[PDB]
RNA sequence: AUCAGGACAUUAUCAUGUAGAGAAUAGGUAGGAGCAAUCGAUGCAAGUUCGCUAGGACUUGUUGAUGCGAAAGGUGGAAUA
RNA sequence: GGCGAAGGCGAAAACUUAGGCCAUUACUGACGCUUAGGCUUGAAAGUGUGGGGAGCAAAUAGGAUUAGAUACCCUAGUAGUCCACACCGUAAACGAUAGAUACUAGCUGUCGGGGCGAUCCCCUCGGUAGUGAAGUUAACACAUUAAGUAUCUCGCCUGGGUAGUACAUUCGCAAGAAUGAAACUCAAACGGAAUUGACGGGGACCCGCACAAGUGGUGGAGCAUGUUGCUUAAUUCGAC
RNA sequence: GGGGAUGUAGCUCAACUGAUAGAGCACCUGAUUUGCACUCAGGAGGUUGAGGGUUUGAGACCCUUCAUCUCCACCA
RNA sequence: GGUUCCAUGGUGUAGUGGAUAACAUAUCUCCCUGUCACGGAGGGGUUGCGGGUUCGAUUCCCGUUGGAACCGCCA
């Protein structure tokens, strides 16, 4: 009913460790427009992961998050009673959205301290396939494959 | 209505065996509901009426 | 331990049916979407109608036969997925004869709901 | 009177068989501490035993002159001719 | 597409039997059309007696849905649907167009008989369809199979509701059928056709932070402000 | 009185003749509804009645008690 | 006249073997709709009277009201 394709603006490349990904992750964690504070409570996180982890910083958030990034998307469709699902393959830009957005929401819920410390433990905690963001992404997955049946019918 | 595979292929089997399926399926289809028999004439009439004037334009 | 013999695949609309039998009587084994676990609804849906095909097609093979008369039936909707399943299985499928029961004007259907 | 069937008793049939650990299927006791050799080594092939799908013992085929660390060595509740 | 006056008639065969089309150098010589009363037939449902009953399903029972469901859905389920003999005689029994006769452009199909002789196609005589001018109609439309130009005969109509009701009568075992008003009431009628809009849980197409994808909120707490209600001497009036 | 049973989670019942503490429904959160439910994911809930012994070990095997369930005989 | 039963929220009914009172409808507030019904969330409201026993009575006991159900015969 649109019929007009939205624009799409530019990612920019990281400016410490030229991996794009940190710029959109930075937005996700983004709250009251604060480009600085994000900036420093993420970069720290790094440093953390440094003195914890012992490894590249870069490397341990590739290996997390697209380790969290999922594959299926189940979309609501409605006929008469309740929602029959439908799996969708989510395209490239999007897989990557949703593993960001996802690794903020349960970072800022965890019990732990300054969310500094939270996050750091996070994605550290997300490089092992044991965390919460694996249970959100085990879960779709799961809904997923019970609903195999339905992927033919999409509209 | 036994269809020999040939076992040349299998596609073809199965690109015949849709046509004789679709013609099977409206009589078994058919002798599922009652109507009365003037309403049992109407559909036998309705379906000879929309394939004479579909096979008029094709010919 | 037979070589040859006959899989009558009965599709109703609301269900499905795989007999696998001998080229007389006697069928060796049996499955449905029922017993596939699927219930409700969702036993009339083509994907099931494919998966009840797997799990007997893979059991009557390991029992070893070849060659194989398919002797579809009903008017369901996933009539067709079952056959391709025994197709990627790897079942010599000879025929493709349909006896899904026809009428010659005998007994008068039930009335049309509405 | 006869036939067929399974009930439950058997005459008579001996592998079975699965804590860990132990190299091990450990069914319980081999009395014990080396013993078997046409009272026939060893070899690998086929079937079967049952399964704790790893392994088990047994039969058949090769079949011939040293095997048996299941005697002595091993750990274990249970044990090595 | 065919047949029959209509209802209706579709596996195969036998027997009995009805009507129709074409050509007639044959025959009778107006013996023809219509038809009040009368008679015959007349879908399905229903009735009476005796058989039959596989499937289906009024009535009925249960499970669902629902605010309620004596309904739509599902599972059961009797009468009935079937046959023979007796009734009932009503249907949107419709081509919503009584029968008969003569005339009035044309074109495209299709069926049967006859003429020619491969069909196919051409012509003649008829049945059944579509398109179409004069003509008719309020318009839609009919248009050689008329709702056109005319004749014969029969049946029927005279505003709507009361009302196809009531009484009387005839038929019927029964339900009922035929016939059929009035008192009272209204200015019109669930009148006909067509036009412009609106609407549709009717289609087709196209748009907007509409949905979808996100972000931050509101509805929960405290406070500021406005409104409703209540009160008061007044809580000025308006905006809903 | 005699025989046979049982006691395992909140509610019922499996176990397994000795080596797992389980299944289902109730309760709770998540996905999902116009709702009500159905469905789907996760989670807890136990001296395995008590007492004693077996076995290297037990809830189980045995012995004895407590409680309920069954039965199955009855001239004071 | 005699005997048995009952009295619980606004209306229809459960429980309590003394320590405790719920269900539905109805009612109220808020979503819901142009509005209303229906729907959703949340909120609320209870032992006929008397008199004894008990530390404590809706419950246990005896009386007093109201409403029912049974009987009231032989001559
Ligand atoms: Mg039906
Ligand atoms: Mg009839
Ligand atoms: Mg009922
Ligand atoms: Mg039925
Ligand atoms: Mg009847
Ligand atoms: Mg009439
Ligand atoms: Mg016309
Ligand atoms: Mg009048
Ligand atoms: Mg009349
Ligand atoms: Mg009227
Ligand atoms: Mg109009
Ligand atoms: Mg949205
Ligand atoms: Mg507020
Ligand atoms: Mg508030
Ligand atoms: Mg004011
Ligand atoms: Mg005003
Ligand atoms: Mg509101
Ligand atoms: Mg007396």
């Amino acid at each position: 009913m649109r019929k007009n394709r939205a624009p799409k603006r530019t990612v920019l490349p990281d400016p410490v460790f030229n991996n794009t990904l940190v710029t959109r992750i930075i937005n996700v964690i983004m709250e009251d427009g604060k480009k600085g504070l994000a900036q420093r409570i993420l970069y720290g996180a790094f440093d953390l992961i440094e003195q914890r982890t012992k490894e590249k910083p870069l490397t341990v958030f590739e290996r997390a998050v697209g380790n969290v990034m999922p594959r299926l998307e189940l979309r609501v469709r409605r006929i008469a009673g309740s929602n029959y699902q439908v799996p969708t393959e989510v395209p490239q830009d999007r897989k990557i959205a949703l593993a960001l957005r996802w690794i903020a929401m349960f970072a800022r819920k965890r019990h732990e301290k300054t969310m500094l410390e939270k996050i750091a433990n996070e994605i550290i905690d997300a490089s092992n396939n044991t965390g919460a963001a694996i249970k959100k992404k085990d879960d779709t997955h799961k809904m997923a494959e019970a609903n195999k049946a339905f992927a033919h019918m999409r509209w | 209505p036994k269809i020999e595979v040939k076992n040349d292929d299998l596609e073809l089997a199965l690109k015949k065996f849709k046509r004789v399926s679709l013609e099977i399926r409206r009589l078994a289809q058919r002798h599922e509901y009652h109507l009365r028999k003037g309403m049992r004439l109407r559909e036998k009439r309705k379906i000879a009426q929309k394939k004479r004037r579909k096979f008029r334009n094709m010919v | 331990n037979v070589s040859s013999g006959i899989i009558h695949v009965s599709c109703s609309p609301n269900n499905t049916i795989v007999s696998a039998s001998d080229p007389g009587g006697n069928v060796l084994c049996w499955a449905s979407s029922g017993t596939m676990g699927f219930k409700g609804s969702r036993k009339k849906t083509p994907y099931s109608a494919g998966i009840a095909a797997d799990k007997v097609a893979k059991t009557v093979k390991e029992m070893g036969m070849a060659t194989v008369k398919l002797f579809v039936k009903g008017t369901g909707r996933g009539k067709d997925t079952a056959i391709r399943s025994f197709a990627n299985a790897g079942l010599s499928i000879t025929e493709i004869n349909e006896k899904t029961p026809i009428p010659h004007n005998g007994c008068k259907p039930p009335k049309r709901p509405r």
